[PDB]
RNA sequence: CCGACUUACCAACCCGAUGCAAACUGCGAAUACCGGAGAAUGUUAUCACGGGAGACACACGGCGGGUGCUAACGUCCGUC
RNA sequence: CCUCCUAAAGAGUAACGGAGGAGCACGAAGGUUGGCUAAUCCUGGUCGGACAUCAGGAGGUUAGUGCAAUGGCAUAAGCCA
RNA sequence: UGCCUGGCGGCCGUAGCGCGGUGGUCCCACCUGACCCCAUGCCGAACUCAGAAGUGAAACGCCGUAGCGCCGAUGGUAGUGUGGGGUCUCCCCAUGCGAGAGUAGGGAACUGCCAGGCA
């Protein structure tokens, strides 16, 4: 007859906006994410929704770093 | 007949049944009944085949069932249209790939294992073959 | 047991399936400090002798390139349902 | 919901107000906070009033 | 002060013969004594312990004051000592409860220390 | 487990100073000595240093692990930093409370003319 | 007040073996996608702005799937 | 309106597909400084039991997160002032 | 220049555990006391201060040792882009890419700056 499902939320367009080696202007969003899947490295800020954004003009650099092998995003300015 | 005691979810996507089996060796007993074909074994079929081979051995030796029917199969009732939600779970199946050892047996002669498994095989929808434990 | 073998020219899936479609099968000899030797074996010959439980326990000689390599059977990949051998690992004794 | 809107009115007499919500039942005491009044351009005491 | 002064004079001395420790630092010390249930018994004001969780059984909830305790150490523990769980530490039931924690790394070593102070056994 | 607990206390501030790219006056304190290293932003290079194991400071002291000795190291490390022209530093208390000997060192370091 | 033998026995944890998962992952491709560089080739094939639209019932076939009975010349997506 | 899956490892992606949530809460449950670290079990211990609190150990986040799910979280985003 | 110790990094398990040693001159640790500075929702346990009689017991560092964790080929297998084929619910062929698991084996980290002890 009827079903109790049939709901879903709008897709949030998360994920990587600027990949490795891409030249960005300061302020450019590099990744939108839920929590810190990626962490802010050098010249990268972490917004209130865990958005990583460039704090300097330069090139995006993904790196695995530290004792937990966490993924950091940096900007090579 | 076999069925998961619990599941996280009631209903499962149809899926596909590609690939060759994992669990291709006689790992427990001396003798095994192996799938050559691909398909679904229902819990009723698994039970029918189990009762056949068990009766053949006259409750002697030991029987393992290597497959478990953990996939719920839904059906729509008669005279209902398409849509209006997924059908109700009616039975459980194990997906079989070629090479899957279905049953194993120990503590009988090979002759009697071969007969017991022949009687079991006649209950199953898939082509089977008798196999023996290998040293490697 | 004495197995005759040739050095495999070609490796990979295509080469290996062509071997088996001509009643041969690939094998590997490794171990010690020499480089692994990738060999091809006649299927029916080896399948016949590996029926015996002694094949897997005792040292075997692979006559490859006319040279005697003493080996133990380390691993066998069997065909999933047919009574055939896909591959054997041999370790240099 | 339960929470009712209130205005926080500047003590400087500028007329400037902030607005916020308040659970009136659990907290009946008047909300008082030092907030920036942009008319006098100083932090001053703001006090709760009705919206 | 009575028993601190006697711990090192006699009790250190005797335990150093018994087990034949290589150092005085091996010897069991009374590290602390904790009196779970109090301030006339102890002198130290008790700490009201609270529920780690709710329990369907006792009609308790998490952060409910369901206990009270004091941790006597040093001079004040020695002065109350006068007034085995399997690594040196003892517990007495008083018809409150009491615990004596030790740096003794064995079960025979805790009963060596308490009973050297002529603790009733 | 006092070192590991202190390294946990130290980490947040240290990582912040690394993020900022600060030259870092790192203190270490023990029950007997106190130490001070000015470390470059990289974290891998000590620019200047002063301690109460350094015989010159220690031979002029009463006890090496007191607030008087801490102030003596503070003055020393600061004076030597000012020789190289290291004026701007950030103080890494290294998990120790900004209090007593650590504070006494920081106070003397500022009093000499480090800018933190 | 206790205890002690005792089971057609039913048995958690842990240990060793065996499988299974769209809503499992201590692993992890091919492809695809984003960016950079360099040739050749291509009627600028690109982007912007402006004039004029039409169209917003799609169909089958291949591949990946949901649904249905891995029923439908069925149904609903993706992609060619 | 939110979360997951379907969704084919960028984004997006349908069905009267499969599962759940929201229509708030909070002047602290916000800011900052300083500090702290979980579940669960074993051994011992007044009442006290399977489970209260105490002590030690094992364990190592299997906890926690104002409320779903997912992704996070120890430098904690968890806990206290 | 070697050996030891401390601090701060690189690196993030070939680097971590366990288990057997081993070190106190120096350093480190525990330690010794607390009217003090400061501290305990009780407690100098911790934090903090004033110290140096004692011990390396614990911890810590170092060394040894595969019982683990960890790393890990080669070959084969699985999958798969493109083209083609079949008996087309699934496969196969040509070509390109090629895991995961497991196997042999590796494996008891390595390294920069500064300071101090010793030789
Ligand atoms: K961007
Ligand atoms: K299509
Ligand atoms: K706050
Ligand atoms: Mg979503
Ligand atoms: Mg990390
Ligand atoms: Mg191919
Ligand atoms: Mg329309
Ligand atoms: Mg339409
Ligand atoms: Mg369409
Ligand atoms: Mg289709
Ligand atoms: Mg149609
Ligand atoms: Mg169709
Ligand atoms: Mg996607
Ligand atoms: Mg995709
Ligand atoms: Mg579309
Ligand atoms: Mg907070
Ligand atoms: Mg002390
Ligand atoms: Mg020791
Ligand atoms: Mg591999
Ligand atoms: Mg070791």
């Amino acid at each position: 007859g009827s079903t109790r499902n049939g709901r879903d939320s709008e897709a949030k367009r998360l994920g990587v906006k600027r990949f490795g080696g891409e030249s960005v202007l300061a302020g450019s969003i590099i990744v939108r994410q839920r929590g810190t899947k990626f962490h802010a490295g050098a010249n990268v800020g972490c917004g209130r929704d865990h958005t990583l954004f460039a704090k300097a003009d330069g090139k995006v650099k993904f790196e695995v770093k530290g004792p937990k092998n966490r993924k950091f995003i940096s900007i090579e300015a | 007949m076999l069925q998961p005691k619990r599941t996280k979810f009631r209903k499962m996507h149809k899926g596909r049944n590609r690939g060759l089996a994992q669990g291709t060796d006689v790992s427990f007993g001396s003798f095994g009944l192996k799938a050559v074909g691909r398909g679904r074994l229902t819990a009723r079929q698994i039970e029918a085949a189990r009762r056949a081979m068990t009766r053949a051995v006259k409750r002697q030796g030991k029987i393992w069932i290597r497959v478990f029917p953990d996939k719920p199969i839904t059906e729509k009732p008669l005279a209902v249209r398409m849509g209006k939600g997924k059908g109700n779970v009616e039975y459980w199946v194990a997906l079989i790939q070629p090479g899957k050892v279905l049953y194993e047996m120990d503590g009988v002669p090979e002759e009697l294992a071969r007969e017991a498994f022949k009687l079991a095989a006649a209950k199953l929808p898939i082509k089977t073959t008798f196999v023996t434990k290998t040293v490697m | 047991f004495t197995i005759n073998a040739e050095v495999r020219k070609e490796q990979g899936k295509g080469a290996s399936r062509r071997l088996r479609a001509a009643n041969k099968f690939p094998a590997i000899i490794y171990g010690g400090k020499e480089a692994p030797l990738a060999i091809e074996l006649d299927h029916d010959k080896v399948m016949n002798m590996q029926a015996k439980a002694e094949f897997y326990s005792e040292v075997l000689t692979i006559v490859v390139d006319g040279k005697e390599i003493k080996v133990k059977a380390q691993d066998v990949q069997r065909h999933p349902y047919k009574p055939k051998l896909q591959h054997i690992d041999f370790v240099r004794a | 919901g339960i929470r009712e809107k209130i205005k926080l009115v500047s003590s400087a007499g500028t007329g400037h107000f902030y607005t916020t919500t308040k659970n009136k039942r659990t907290k009946p005491e008047k909300l008082e906070l030092k907030k920036f009044d942009p008319v006098v351009r100083q932090h001053v005491i703001y006090k709760e009033a009705k919206i | 002060a009575k028993l601190h002064d006697y711990y090192k004079d006699e009790v250190v001395k005797k335990l150093m013969t018994e087990f034949n420790y290589n150092s005085v630092m091996q010897v069991p010390r009374v590290e602390k004594i904790t009196l779970n249930m109090l301030a006339a018994i102890s002198g130290q004001k008790p700490l009201i312990t609270k529920a780690r969780k709710s329990v369907a059984g006792f009609k308790i909830r998490q952060g409910y004051p369901i206990g009270c305790k004091v941790t006597l150490r040093g001079e004040r523990m020695w002065e109350f000592f006068e007034r085995f769980d399997g690594r040196g530490n003892y517990s007495m039931g008083v018809r409150l409860d009491i615990t004596i924690t030790t740096t003794a790394k064995s079960d025979e070593e805790g009963r060596a220390l308490l009973a050297a102070f002529d603790f009733p056994f | 487990d006092k070192k590991s607990a202190r390294i946990r206390r130290a980490t947040r501030a240290r990582r912040k100073l690394q993020e900022l790219g600060a030259t870092r006056l790192v203190v270490h304190r023990t029950p007997r000595h106190i130490y001070a290293q000015v470390i470059a932003p990289n974290g891998s290079e000590v620019l200047v240093a002063a301690s109460t194991v350094e015989k010159a400071i220690a031979e002029q002291l009463k006890y090496t692990g007191n607030k008087d000795a801490a102030a003596a190291v503070g003055k020393a490390v600061a004076e030597r930093a000012l020789e190289k022209g290291i004026k701007d530093v950030s103080f890494d208390r290294s998990g120790f409370q900004y209090h007593g000997r650590v504070q006494a060192l920081a106070d003397a370091a500022r009093e000499a003319g480090l800018q933190f």
